[PDB]
């Protein structure tokens, strides 16, 4: 296909390497939310790259929302710099992308009920519950959400190649169920 | 409808602290000075 | 002259992406130097 | 909620009290007692007395939430009350639950 999955979301983690006083951070940093009674971590956002971080008192952090590996690492570097400037000796240890989400359009309708009937060992489809068919690919280990509209979502990737590979795998299968 | 609320609140507060001032042995004149200081600061 | 400030209580604060909606009540505002009051205030802002 | 103390109404009161404290006309304790009376009075008057609606739009510059208290800062805001416009370059909003 001249069809290329576009990355939509990446979740990464990194270890700042030092215990953090979350109350201090929530009171002094901008665009921060801290409600320990409901969630043990501070939720902070920045505009560039536009992302949301989850910062734990352990010093570990989760970065979400970026659309490229480089944006994910940059964003996390900024969060770490904010924490750094508030007075904590933050480091930047073991940065790692944990999940990547892609999406695309095959440009044609799909016979979902047909696909699930013939691919019972990889998918499940309950229209009343969720309008999308869930396909658990084994290689690569990626989960796809397939809609009758032809729109496709791919998630669970650790690297960009798995996203592209999973879509190349599913495309011919999907053509086999086009709607005519 | 705002100056009204303020008058309303100032009146209520002044009336409601009179006894406290009295129980403390503070001359009622001081209470009136409070109201005056307060109302004028609004202006 | 004035520090524009609003002191109130919130009913519901909502956000979708970078779209925030505020549902406020019992507020005293000082805008441009003047004083205002509201039983309810509804606002919209992009972050 | 000692929420409404840093308002025109509340601050003019505190300033007036500090003077009286300064000139030793009243004790700090008495001043505190007056502020306490003010809290009950302003809260009560707002809920039962005022009853109008306002609307505002602008760009959110910052937000913070800690101790169940929201603190925002909007830029280029437009406060709308039936009888029209109130424009401000910047406004800080503190809100208790």
């Amino acid at each position: 296909s001249g069809i290329v999955p576009q990355l939509q979301n990446i979740v990464s983690t990194v270890n700042l390497g030092c215990k953090l006083d979350l109350k201090t951070i929530a009171l002094r940093a901008r665009n921060a939310e801290y409600n320990p009674k409901r969630f043990a971590a501070v939720i902070m956002r920045i505009r560039e790259p536009r992302t949301t971080a989850l910062i734990f008192s352990s010093g570990k952090m989760v970065c979400t929302g970026a659309k490229s590996e480089e944006q994910s690492r940059l964003a996390a570097r900024k969060y770490a710099r904010v924490v750094q400037k508030l007075g904590f000796p933050a480091k930047f240890l073991d940065f790692k992308i944990q999940n990547m989400v892609g999406s695309c359009d095959v440009k044609f309708p799909i016979r979902l009920e047909g696909l699930v009937l013939t691919h019972q060992q990889f998918s499940s489809y309950e229209p009343e519950l969720f309008p999308g068919l869930i396909y658990r690919m084994i290689k690569p280990r990626i989960v796809l959400l397939i809609f009758v509209s032809g729109k496709v979502v791919l998630t669970g990737a650790k690297v960009r190649a798995e996203i592209y590979e999973a879509f190349e795998n599913i495309y011919p299968i999907l053509k086999g169920f086009r709607k005519t | 409808t705002v100056p009204k609320l303020y008058r309303s609140v100032i009146e209520d507060v002044i009336n409601d602290v009179r006894d406290i001032f009295l129980d403390d042995g503070v001359d009622e004149q001081v209470l009136m000075e409070l109201k005056t200081l307060w109302e004028n600061k609004l202006m | 002259d004035t520090e524009n400030v609003v002191v109130c209580q919130y009913d519901k604060i909502h956000r979708s992406k970078n779209k925030w909606k505020f549902h406020l009540k019992d507020g005293i505002m000082n805008l441009n130097g003047r004083d205002y009051i509201f039983s309810k205030a509804i606002g919209d802002a992009e972050w | 909620y000692q929420l409404y103390r840093n308002t025109t109404l509340g601050n003019s009161l505190q300033e007036s009290l500090d003077e009286l404290i300064q000139s030793q006309q009243i004790t700090p304790q008495l001043a505190l007692q007056v502020l306490l009376q003010f809290d009950k009075a302003i809260n009560a008057a707002l809920a039962q007395r005022v009853r109008n609606r306002v609307n505002f739009r602008g760009s959110l510059n910052t937000y913070r939430f800690c101790d169940n208290v929201w603190t925002f800062v909007l830029n280029d805001v437009e406060f709308r009350e039936v009888t029209e416009l109130i424009k401000v370059d910047k406004v800080k909003i503190v809100a208790c639950d």
